[PDB]
RNA sequence: AAUUGUUGAAAGGGAAGGGCAUUUGAUCAGACAU
RNA sequence: AACUGGCGAUGCGGGAUGAACCGAACGUAGAGUUAAGGUGCCGGAAUACACGCUCAUCAGACACCACAAAAGGUGUUAGUU
RNA sequence: CCCUGAAAAUGGAUGGCGCUCAAGCGUGUUACCUAUACUCUACCGUCAGGGUUGAUAUGAUGCCCUGACGAGUAGGCAGGCGUGGAGGUCAGUGACGAAGCCUAGACCGUAAGGUCGGGUCGAACGGCCUCUAGUGCAGAUCUUGGUGGUAGUAGCAAAUAU
RNA sequence: UUUGCUCCACACAAUAUAGAUGGAUACGAAUAAGGCGUCCUUGUGGCGUCGCUGAACCAUAGCAGGCUAGCAACGGUGCACUUGGCGGAAAGGCCUUGGGUGCUUGCUGGCGAAUUGCAAUGUCAUUUUGCGUGGGGAUAAAUCAUUUGUAUACGACUUAGA
């Protein structure tokens, strides 16, 4: 029960990994553009890891939309869950990670009453 | 360059398929006669066939008509260039130079 | 089109036969080449012997067991000529070369089957008459093949047995042709003639 | 994990019984329709007429 | 050249049967039991094998062993070796 | 290049000093009209003091052969620039048309002297109709009375990669 | 009958490739019958199946099929181009392929 | 640079590799070329040095 | 974290690692259920 | 040193291989046509068609490029006088 | 065209196989193969030219239309992501478990990174508008600290002998 | 060595497949020559015919190939047996006898198909293993340790010990 949207096309996947992150443990996997002179990644040689460019940008109509067709909106309590009463088919509530279970039960009850979709209803549930 | 003298058929097909204007420094497509009348109504060029006429018969406002026409972006010739190596003069068995009457086939293939 | 295609090696040119067989093998056809001792190479015997001697001269300096292995049997010579044509260093090439068997003479598993020839790779079709050519068996026994005579004697025995079989086949085929001839001119044969049979 | 319409079976029995007489006017059409088509070795569908 | 078949004698001496074991002292010494039993019923299989050798045998070699017990050597395990017969045709060699 | 023979008439550009100039005509064997005109201007440039920027082509018309079926013996005179110097040659070719004769001349000259089209001048191709005007044995050989020769050792192109019987080359 | 085949047999040759770069999206199929692009032009719209077997039984069978279609002719030897829903595995070069007659035009 | 003074190579290169024998009894690699005229006889014997 | 042990999975004919594409195995979200 | 174009700062197809050469300069994708270069096999593409030459007991095989000369041959072919 | 002239050192290179009415040389005509090139389309971004006051789901820095373009070291500028700390705010999260840490489990962004589930854990921490800086590491024979293959290896053999 | 091992038949399950989906259909030799039929004086003979591609030949109709009736022949074919040979180059196959049984679309009939819904490989092959069935069949070595020296750095090698 979400807003109709065109096909979600991801121009790229396989998260851009830092060069030599596989080779060296000190090199983290977060992307960093190579600044070296004789670098086969800065000079886009054939057979090397692709670099993030603006051309990979997702469609402005399908941007930020989850596969369910909503945009995830963080909620910390019922007061900010109520911000999605009139936008049920565009925004989906996502309970924050630091919310206690005895508050998440209340949040889930209120959201199911209001029709708001919660993307993480199985959080800290002691069932 | 490869250049020749195009026939009326080549000119008409070019203007109909890849005819683009130069309205307000923007390359708009020659979709309706209204677009041509808006800009070239000063010179009497009222229709796309008016434009084709002022092109084929070099007329009083040929400079203006041809300038209004945007540089045609032609594809590669279907079926190749008919030659193993382009960069020799057409007289020398190549592709460039004054092909004269043979330009029609090349332009139709490249359209 | 059959699962295993047996190629009669006699009269064929090594390079062209190998170039055909490599493409077929990569295409997936299982190929068994027989009669490798009577393959043909263009050029005269001394020229081809000099080429093979120049090939023999090339070996690893510091350890000859690591160098090129100069196989001398005709089957292995043709197999080397084909492995040079097939990209053998990859799994695709290894599967292709696994799909291939090369023999000298005709072994018992394949002497009862139908041997085909490749017209694009035949000496009598590709070489202009008057051009000198070599027999792979002669070249091999010159450069050190130890089994020319023990293969020739087995070829003699195989050809003798095959002649005994072919006499019976020819007799039975003549009987079949005669019997089919009597059934010709009949109603069903006349009806088949209009349809092409 | 676990019948035919009677109307449908009667229409089939009348259409096929009306068509069988037309079939019988030619020698081998009934046997031909009983047979099932199948490409044989060496068949060229680009050159096989139908 | 490839060996086709070997036909052994009915009775093998202990010093040559030792060649077929590494632990003769505790072995059951079963070598050639079900083969010396094949010489029973006038050795039909043995003569058939010899006939096949005559039919297809280009070179004939004989397995022999030394009576090493006659030597002063301490080793009682004899040596077995193939010596080629040079002489008449294959039938003569195998008959010999 | 499957040449077509063109006959091209041109002249100098008329002026008030001497209007109505002298028409000059040439026969050029070329692949098409463009190359025909280019060769015409080349030859006029090397013959008289006139270049295309100073003259004009009044006409260019293709010549088709009078009898494209009757087999003739053309005698051709041709000069060419070898790797060291220029030589004049006479060769005769037995063919069917002037354009075919010029084409086989070009192939033959390229094959026997490595002379590309850029370094060959066709001096003159003229049909010789009387026999015994023939002087090259490779053409005198085919004028024999009641000529018949065989074609031994025929090899058939195979439409399939495998032939199932060992072929014979009879004929 | 003993033959139930309703498809033309074919061999999966290779992906479309330059000298040193291969495009896995477009494969090449050599049909056993065709020997020229003129004859290959008949099979352009035909559906193609690569039929393989796996040890795990899913959706009722251990036989799985990757579908595709002929797209256009390739070369002068009757080879055809093929586009599949999921590109054929590179392990299936020289593997067998069923080119069905549907959709048909006769 | 070339070897200043020539000298024959040490050892024989046709006896390589200088590893141990496969077994304590050396194999008779070759046998006399058989002819079918003389009577049947052995072409070797075993002894102990 | 480097580094190490056991268990589990997988691969391994003189490196390992990587990119594109898919087969295979394992694993997983969403949606019809509205 | 002069002019221009490049490489440096530049990846891509080709020249097997290479900073400079040939084609061509780049957002991410899909389809179509080509450039340079190629179509026996490795290798995707005609063991195409056509006319001739060459047999080397060190052939020849593609520009920059990974060389060959003066002088000779009754090897052979086409020519001139 | 071919041959002699033509001699260099590890084994060896028309790229290799191999090729002889060629898969060689000279030439001609077609067909065909494919680049991040060309043509058309979609999308991302940039630039430029424009439309939009109507109360406004607000915000004119918003929404929308049209066209072209997109390589790049040194360098310049812009828009952003992240960290310690400060003012304001969310009467924010939290012993019913904050922070941290592990997580070939999930989602979002082209990316910097952001969010969620699971385990461990025990007491503080975050979103936004701004302010401030001792604010972002792969290198510096970097500093300190810790740990590897080498490797159960070199070796533990002078001075008489147990 | 206490029901371990091998083989035979089917039964289930697992296991994968370099890739069944009518048949790999057997002279030899030359190509400026052969194949086949035929005749005789048997020859390097005569005569005739064929090639110009396997586009062939064989097989091919039935529930993925059902149940039934008859006609005409005494054939063709599968299967399990049986008889006798040939084959050692990687023989592991090729022929052959006899009857039994099954089918026979060589020819004429009778009944069934539906509904997998307009297609979805719509699953029919063989490769290995394991456990069961019930039926046979056969009842050892090697190594450590000790020992010798024809050997040896240690492994290894060569010996001997109920």
């Amino acid at each position: 029960a979400s807003l109709p949207h065109p096909k979600i096309v991801k121009k790229h996947t396989k998260k851009f990994k830092r060069h030599h992150s596989d080779r060296y443990h000190r090199v983290a996997e977060n992307w960093r553009k190579q600044k070296g002179i004789d670098s086969v990644v800065r000079r886009r040689f054939r057979g090397n890891i692709s670099q993030p460019k603006i051309g990979y940008g997702s469609n402005k109509k399908t941007k930020f939309l989850s596969p369910s067709g909503h945009k995830t909106f963080l909620v910390a309590n019922v007061k900010d869950l109520e911000t999605l009463t009139m936008h049920t088919k565009t925004y989906a509530a996502e309970i924050a990670h630091n919310i206690s279970a005895k508050n998440r039960v209340v949040i889930l009850a209120r959201a199911k009453a209001l029709g708001i979709k919660v993307t993480n209803p199985k959080g800290r549930l002691a069932l | 360059v490869a250049y020749g003298y195009p026939s009326y058929s080549t000119i008409r097909q070019l203007v109909y398929k890849r005819g683009f204007g130069k309205i307000n420094k923007q390359r708009v497509p020659l979709s309706d006669n209204a677009i041509i009348e808006a800009n070239l109504g000063k010179y009497g060029i009222l229709s796309i066939d008016d434009l084709i006429h002022e092109i084929i018969t070099v007329g009083p406002h040929f400079k203006q008509a041809n300038n209004f026409l945007w540089p045609f972006k032609l594809s590669n010739p279907s079926g190749g260039w008919g030659v193993p190596r382009k960069f020799k003069h057409f007289i020398q068995g190549g592709s460039f130079g004054n092909r004269e009457e043979f330009i029609n086939k090349l332009v139709k293939s490249m359209n | 089109v059959e699962p295993v295609v047996v190629i009669d090696g006699k009269g064929h040119l090594v390079g062209r036969l190998a170039s055909v067989v490599a493409k077929q093998l990569l295409n997936g056809q299982k190929i068994v080449v027989v009669r490798a001792e009577e393959l043909n190479i263009s050029g005269e015997f001394f020229r081809n012997k000099l080429k093979y001697h120049d090939f023999l001269r090339k070996a690893t300096a510091f350890n000859k067991t690591r160098g090129p292995f100069h196989f001398r049997a005709p089957s292995r010579i043709f197999y080397k000529a084909l492995r040079g044509m097939v990209s053998h260093k990859t799994a695709r090439g290894k599967a292709a070369l696994e799909r291939l068997k090369v023999f000298e003479g005709i072994p018992p598993p394949y002497d009862k089957k139908k041997r085909v020839v490749v017209p694009q790779a035949l000496r009598v079709l590709r070489l202009k008459p008057g051009r000198k050519y070599t027999t792979l068996g002669k070249l091999s026994t010159s450069v050190g093949w130890k089994y020319e005579d023990v293969v020739a004697k087995l070829e003699a025995k195989r050809k003798v047995s095959s002649a005994e079989y072919y006499a019976k086949k020819r007799a039975f085929t003549k009987k079949v042709a005669s019997a089919n001839a009597t059934a010709a001119e009949s109603d069903v044969a006349k009806q088949l003639a209009a349809l092409g049979y | 994990a676990k019948e035919i319409k009677t109307e449908r079976v009667e229409d089939q029995k009348v259409v096929d019984k009306a068509l069988l007489a037309e079939i019988k006017k030619t020698p081998l059409l009934k046997q031909y329709l009983s047979a099932s088509f199948s490409l044989k070795n060496g068949d060229k569908p680009h050159l096989l007429k139908f | 050249l490839r060996s086709l078949t070997t036909v052994w004698a009915e009775h093998l001496s202990d010093e040559v049967k030792r060649r077929f074991y590494k632990n003769w002292y505790k072995s059951k010494k079963k070598a050639f039991t079900k083969y010396s039993a094949k010489y029973a019923q006038d050795g039909a299989g043995i003569e058939r094998e010899l006939a096949r050798i005559k039919k297809y045998a280009s070179v004939v070699r004989v397995l022999v062993h030394t009576q090493i017990r006659k030597t002063p050597l301490a080793q009682k395990k004899a040596h077995l070796a193939e010596i080629q017969l040079n002489g008449g045709s294959i039938s003569e060699k195998v008959d010999w | 290049a499957h040449f077509k023979e063109y006959q091209v008439i041109g002249r100098r550009l008329p002026t008030e000093s001497v209007p109505e100039p002298k028409l000059f005509r040439m026969r050029i064997f070329a692949s098409n009209e463009v190359i025909a005109k280019s060769r015409y201007w080349y030859f006029l440039q090397k013959l008289h003091k006139v270049k295309k920027a100073s003259g004009e082509i009044v006409s260019i018309n293709q010549i088709n052969e009078a009898h494209p079926t009757k087999v003739k013996n053309f005698g051709v005179w041709v000069r060419y620039d070898s790797r060291s110097g220029t030589h004049n040659m006479y060769k005769e070719i037995r063919d069917v048309s002037r354009v075919a004769a010029v084409e086989t001349l070009y192939q033959d000259m390229a094959a026997r002297h490595r002379a590309r089209f850029r370094s060959i001048h066709i001096l003159k191709v003229a049909e010789i109709e009387k026999t015994a005007d023939v002087k090259r044995q490779y053409v005198k050989q085919f004028l024999t009375k009641d000529l018949k020769f065989p074609l031994p050792h025929r090899v058939q192109k195979s439409t399939k990669t495998f032939s199932y019987k060992r072929p014979s080359t009879f004929y | 009958a003993e033959s139930h085949r309703l498809y033309v047999k074919g061999k999966h040759l290779s992906y479309q490739r330059s000298k040193r770069v291969n495009n896995p999206n477009v494969s090449l199929i050599k049909i056993e019958g065709v020997a020229t692009p003129q004859d290959a032009q008949f099979y352009l719209g035909k559906r193609i199946a690569y039929v393989y077997r796996a040890s795990k039984e899913v959706r009722g069978s251990k036989i799985r099929v990757m579908w595709g279609k002929v797209t256009r002719t390739h070369g002068n030897s009757g080879v055809v181009r093929a586009t599949f829903r999921n590109n054929l595995p590179a392990k299936t070069f020289g593997a067998s392929v069923r080119i069905f007659l549907y959709p048909s035009n006769i | 640079s070339h070897r200043k003074y020539e000298a024959p190579r040490h050892g024989h290169l046709g006896f390589l590799p200088r590893k141990r024998a496969a077994s304590i009894r050396a194999r008779v690699k070759a046998f006399p070329k058989d002819d079918r005229s003389k009577p049947v006889a052995l072409t070797s014997f075993l002894g102990y040095k």
